[PDB]
């Protein structure tokens, strides 16, 4: 029955209460998982709800209703890991989904973080954020606080960074914050920078998101994390090699070779963007060119930096 | 066989009528895009000013 | 010698590059090699998505060399700038060549507009590793998914579909696309071709260390 | 005799369908380049603006 009735592409809203009922009581057999697999495509084709006058809310509630409770086990891990996809697909309708119910389902996802897994949950969180960020606005802080405790899982390694990045590209959402948010973000990111454990893809992505958040990070309270950051960095080079892994954090003054290059580039970017932001492209005003055109020049390499000096000879004047 | 193919060709002419009327609607939307093109031509003249 | 090292070393921008490619499919154009790169025209939703992708761009000469070979000759060559990621789009409608350019990119965009499914077999390509299929729907909400080249799905998950409304599909689309491009560059580099590392910063740092080694 | 009748009806349906699809053909062939020229001119106006 379920198989056939879920294929309507031209008599409606009856099957709606039918579904409501069959999910309401828990048949406690594979038929449960069977209808749960019948759901997601019905959500792909959750298109005829143009007829159903927003009764989906109740099933959504029913969803969260059967999210927790022994009345489900009257497979529970699979129960969660399959109901999370269906509410995931459900999240599309930001409008008809009740506002307080959206708050509720956000809390459901928040509790689905601490779980057997939440990869699906966290990517759905990214989606709901881009979709109904107004709702996430309140959950964001405690969300990240709990996220502090995922403990360097190579499994969720990718989706976390993905979500952090996506969020960062949404400034107006986090338009206001405070230090602890960014501090927690960096603490979460840092361990994912292992030179051996995680992926080179994961490594480079981690450095990218670190950099871009640190950019999006407020100019005030920007230097704060800098030692912690390089601490978080030097604490990722703990035992990979320690030739010259010294602190060198400028708070005082103010193969594993790839790992060294990583540390180099990251702290250099920070130094470049600490204390202010500035595009990395110079273009001299015409006056400069006129003055030093063809000027006598000289370039040196003090260290990994490339210094260049040029001197005018009054070309334009004699012109 | 003959009656079955008659029904076949019936549904064929039917979907043909469907695509024909929807094609007339598409040409309607085409001339609507043309009217928007003339709106952009009003924009052309103010632009050349 | 060191002078020309300084020229070439200076070249590589501190702004990470992103050559991306956009496609379009139609009913007759479904599962077609000579009909996918043929049409210089797409759908209405396709066009509004395109103009929503990035902001206006022109390929004039007064602008610096910050544009790549794709979009050098013929036409809006839509792009999107940011702190370190530059994104050239290579619209399938803006070559008038096109096969030589669209195929070369690691990742591409494919707007599933016909109504049937889709596979990589549509175009042989050059390194078109991962695809991202996006399909419309009755209302504004539209579906998005991604496909591997059966070789790197371990690196990039594939069972990732999602619904997204109009004013949010371009952003999330380009986002996951950039993720895929990252994956592809990491894969190529993982093949150890001693080529430009994706992290252009560490790239030019290697450049400088190479200068150092050259002197001593 | 039934065979004769059904065959004649199918042939007439065939004539109808063929002429309808030629109509569809010509109108689609015009619509394509119509919208091509429209969007070309309009986006060129946008560029000039």
């Amino acid at each position: 029955a379920f198989d056939f009735l879920l294929l309507l592409r031209a008599p409606y809203s009856l099957l709606f209460r039918v579904l409501l009922q069959c999910l309401k009581q828990e048949s406690d057999w594979k038929v449960l998982k069977l209808v749960l697999g019948r759901l997601p495509e019905s959500l792909r084709y959750k298109v005829l709800i143009f007829t159903s006058p927003c009764s989906v809310d109740q099933l959504c509630s029913a969803l969260c209703s059967m999210l927790s409770g022994p009345k489900t086990l009257e497979s529970r891990t699979d129960l969660h890991l399959a109901v999370v996809p269906v509410l995931t697909a459900l999240i599309s309708y930001h409008n008809y989904l009740d506002k307080t119910k959206q708050r509720e389902m956000v809390y459901c996802l928040e509790q689905g973080l601490i779980h057997r897994c939440a990869s699906q949950c966290v990517v759905a969180l990214s989606i709901c954020s881009v979709e109904m960020p107004d709702i996430i606005i309140k959950a964001l802080p405690v969300l990240v606080v709990k996220l502090t405790h995922i403990s360097a899982t190579a499994s969720m390694a990718v989706p976390l960074l993905e979500f952090l990045s996506t969020l960062a590209r949404l400034p107006h959402l986090y338009r206001n914050f405070a230090a602890e948010q960014y501090a927690s973000v960096f603490a979460i990111s840092l361990p994912y920078t292992n030179p051996s454990k995680f992926n080179q893809y994961i490594v480079c992505l981690a450095h990218h998101v670190i950099a871009m958040w640190f950019i999006r990070c407020r100019l005030p309270f920007r230097k704060d994390f800098v030692p912690f950051i390089t601490k978080g960095l030097r604490s990722n080079v703990l035992l990979s090699f320690d030739d010259t892994p010294e602190k060198d954090s400028f708070r005082a003054r103010s193969l594993k070779n790839l790992h060294l290059e990583l540390t180099e580039t990251c702290l250099d970017m920070m130094a470049r963007y600490v204390f202010s932001n500035f595009t990395a492209v110079p273009k001299r005003s015409p006056v400069g060119e006129f003055l030093l055109a063809g000027g006598r020049t000289k370039t040196w390499l003090v260290g990994n930096k490339l210094v260049t000096v040029t001197t005018s000879v009054g070309t334009g004047t004699r012109s | 066989s003959q009656i079955r193919q008659l029904q076949h060709d019936r549904e064929e002419f039917y979907n043909q009528s469907q695509e024909l009327q929807t094609k007339l609607e598409d040409c309607r939307n085409m001339i609507a895009e043309l009217r928007i093109e003339l709106k952009k031509a009003n924009n052309k003249v103010c632009h050349t000013e | 010698s060191f002078e020309r090292s300084v020229q070439l070393l200076d070249q590589i921008p501190s702004y990470d590059t992103h050559k991306i490619a956009v496609l379009y499919v139609g009913e007759g154009q479904s599962n077609s090699e000579l009909a996918i790169l043929s049409n210089e025209h797409g759908s209405y939703r396709y066009t509004e998505f395109l103009t929503g992708l990035g902001r206006l761009i022109e390929l004039k000469d007064c602008q610096p060399d910050k544009v790549y070979l794709g979009g050098l000759d013929v036409q809006f060559t839509y792009c999107w700038h940011d702190d370190i990621m530059q994104a050239v789009f290579h619209i399938a409608t803006l070559m008038p060549d096109k096969k030589r350019h669209l195929g070369n990119d690691f990742v591409s965009i494919v707007y599933n507009d016909s109504g049937e499914d889709f596979k990589l077999g549509t175009i042989k390509g050059q390194f078109n590793f991962v695809h991202v299929i996006v399909t419309p729907l009755d209302y504004e909400c539209n579906l998005v998914s991604l496909q591997c080249r059966k070789d790197m799905e371990g690196l990039v998950d594939t069972s990732v579909a999602k619904i997204v409304s109009d004013r949010n599909l371009p952003f999330v689309a380009r986002q996951m696309a950039l993720h895929a491009n990252m994956a592809s560059q990491v894969h190529h580099s993982r093949s150890n071709p001693t080529d430009i590392y994706p992290s252009k910063w560490i790239a030019r740092l290697r450049h400088i260390k190479r200068l150092r080694q050259r002197i001593c």
